[PDB]
């Protein structure tokens, strides 16, 4: 048995599907779910950590298990993929090579597009000279490059 | 109902913070002393989920929500008596002390009525006499009718209980008191029959007696005075009553009988009542004392029935009196 | 008296750490037997200081603050019998098991009062023999003297009462 | 059920169930915090180790339980795996591969931003000119501003 990953609730016996169990409920308990949480508050700040998008609990039945999602695309590939690694010391056991390589390249993709935004080359600094070679600049020199 | 709800598990939070207290140790000890030293140490039970005791040391371990925790799972602990208790943390520093943890809400007269007035229930206040009889620790108070039938049994479980009848006992067939203790006393009885049975009157108005069986059967009326139930000894006596009686006159089991089975000290005092009966079965030291003018039935006013379980002794008449019965009064 | 809860406002918090339980249920049964059995579970009635008692559904709600709640407000919860309490989180999870619940405590008191105590007015709080006749509903006491004249009728109301003279 | 982590009691038991339990109650009623409060010694010495926000805790009135924390919500996703490694020698095991890399790459995490700021160069020597490509040359030496 395999969820879907529109809330924690049901996200959570998808998660124990990859990593360990085959048709068996999860005795996963909220403990998994407070890792999932602060896995996308880290993630969540944006200026650090790799931005996923998420839409955190407001409280429905369960305090921690009142998300839903808030992924991106390649989110969905990593996010889920990266808890099944950390449940999989729960049961003492190590997450297979498929689930550790998703959940890579699921963030690693994430990344991609994260990366032209926050990182951009500076330009010229202010030592630079306009050019005579410019046809009316209508300026001398310049505040910084422009 | 009166059993509120509560959680045997008491919260737990600092003095001067809203932290809980965790991995700290319990001392138990004796009523306004500190329970630290060990000869003020006192046994600590632990109530169990089959409702029974075990004893333990008195260190309990605080878990990390600030709760009573002891063998690694969480359990009631609880005593046998009132004691002191200091609550440590981890860091030895004492978050409590308790004097005396039984004496907490005192004062509001309500609480403190249970050790300076005397008990007694009342049958208005119980559905049934079977409720109000083993809710009974001290006085019972019979204080409205009770309809009873035959085979009707109420449990007094096991104690002494004055019970003081101000009110009848209305019913038919044998209301049956079982486990009634030494001294117990039943004071005031009234019994009365719900039907009116037929009774003859075999004597003049000069109470003589009437010899033929028409002039006994010209007095028939539905009464429970002034001539006591159709008897077999009566068709013998007078020849040919049988026959000039009707069916419902005939065959009668109507008394309203009070049995006391397989009690002993149980005595009951100034019995009265019409178409009465009291039925002493497998009883031994058990009395009739000075009962005030009963009107007996079918079953004897005094009938001590020894037939079942051993043979009777002690049972006696002191005093009093009796009248009517269609048997002996005092068999 | 000497007659304490443990917890003197109820609350319920996780086993392993000090938070309310939030959005938690409460089954209420029969005593040292589970009470997640419809027929162990018992009906449970709101105790009203005035003296009434109301029946309500059988499982509790826990609130945010570990409380008892129903209704939108804190009652004050009483059963007919000693009962068990288990306390469950919002994931069904069993936080806590009690087999034993029981108190003794009376409160309301007008109910309460008039079936766990006999009743004798003593010659004493009143003036007279005839307020005392009839103020006395069961038992009478007569623990000083009384003055009485030729003449003096004292009614009882045709109540049936045990006098006690000392 | 778990709220949020306002106490090392919640951070704890989901540190238990890292290290050996399958998300079940633990045993603990206070280890994890012990390790937490002297990682957290390691980590913030005064705020100059890694910065997560720690402030310190008397542990005197407090438990060391419901002790002080004041961790960001950043920081909770790196400290469980750590913890998790620090109890596993006392039940005389040692973590998996999966738990000590999350561990390290936890605490890059926090460290990271610290370490951007403090990996900056000092201004320019008090021997640089003042530049007669800057108009009015007058100063001797160098501000040791930039």
């Amino acid at each position: 048995t395999k969820g879907d990953l529109v809330r924690a609730a049901l996200r959570k016996l998808g998660v124990a599907s990859d990593a360990t169990l085959t048709d068996v409920e999860p005795q996963s308990m909220q403990d998994a779910v407070d890792d999932l949480e602060a896995m996308m508050a880290e993630w969540y700040q944006d200026g650090k950590g790799i931005i996923t998008g998420y839409v955190f609990s407001d409280d429905e039945n369960p305090p921690a298990e009142g998300d839903d999602h808030g992924l991106r695309s390649s989110a969905v590939s990593a996010v889920f993929h990266n808890l099944a690694c950390r449940i999989a010391p729960d049961y003492a056991l190590e997450a297979t090579a498929k689930i550790i390589a998703t959940a890579k390249y699921g963030k690693e993709l994430l990344y991609k597009q994260t990366a032209i935004s926050r990182a951009k080359r500076a330009p010229y600094p202010s030592r630079m000279p306009t050019g005579s070679g410019n046809s009316f600049p209508n300026l001398n020199e310049w505040h910084y490059f422009p | 109902a009166n059993v509120v709800v509560s959680n045997p598990r008491p919260i737990f939070t600092e003095s001067r913070s809203f932290k809980a207290v965790a991995n700290g140790k319990i001392y138990i000890g004796q009523i306004d002393t500190d329970p630290v030293n060990p000869a003020n140490q006192i046994p600590v039970y632990i109530e169990n989920e089959d409702g029974s005791h075990v004893q333990i040391t008195q260190p309990l371990i605080i878990n990390a929500a600030g709760k009573i925790v002891y063998n690694g799972q969480l359990v009631k602990i609880v005593t046998v008596q009132g004691h002191s208790m200091a609550i440590y943390d981890a860091n030895g520093s004492q978050v409590d002390y308790i004097a005396n943890v039984l004496k907490y809400d005192p004062d509001q007269y309500s609480i403190e009525a249970d050790k300076k007035f005397k008990y007694s229930v009342k049958l208005s206040d119980y559905p049934t006499l079977q409720d109000a009889a083993s809710a009974a620790v001290d006085g019972l108070l019979i204080d409205r009718d009770y309809n009873f039938y035959g085979g009707e049994t109420v449990d007094f479980g096991g104690k002494v209980l004055t019970i003081e009848c101000k009110a009848k006992f209305i019913g038919d067939g044998n209301l049956i008191f079982t486990k009634l203790g030494k001294g117990s006393r039943i004071a005031g009885v009234f019994m009365e029959s719900t039907t009116t049975p037929w009774v003859i009157k075999p004597w003049t108005d000069d109470n003589q007696w009437l010899t033929d069986a028409a002039a006994v059967v010209a007095t028939l009326k539905q009464s429970k005075t002034d001539g006591y139930q159709p008897t077999v000894s009566d068709y013998v006596k007078f020849p040919g009553i049988e026959t000039l009686l009707p069916p419902n006159a005939k065959g009668q089991n109507i008394t309203s009988t009070l049995e006391i089975r397989e009690c002993i000290g149980v005595e009951v005092h100034r019995a009265s009542g019409l178409m009465a009966g009291f039925l002493f079965r497998g009883c031994h030291f058990c009395k009739m004392v000075d009962a005030n003018n009963p009107s007996g039935g079918k079953d004897g006013i005094i009938t001590f029935e020894n037939l079942s379980g051993d043979w009777g002794k002690g049972n006696y008449v002191i005093g009093g009196r009796t009248s009517y019965g269609s048997v002996s009064s005092a068999q």
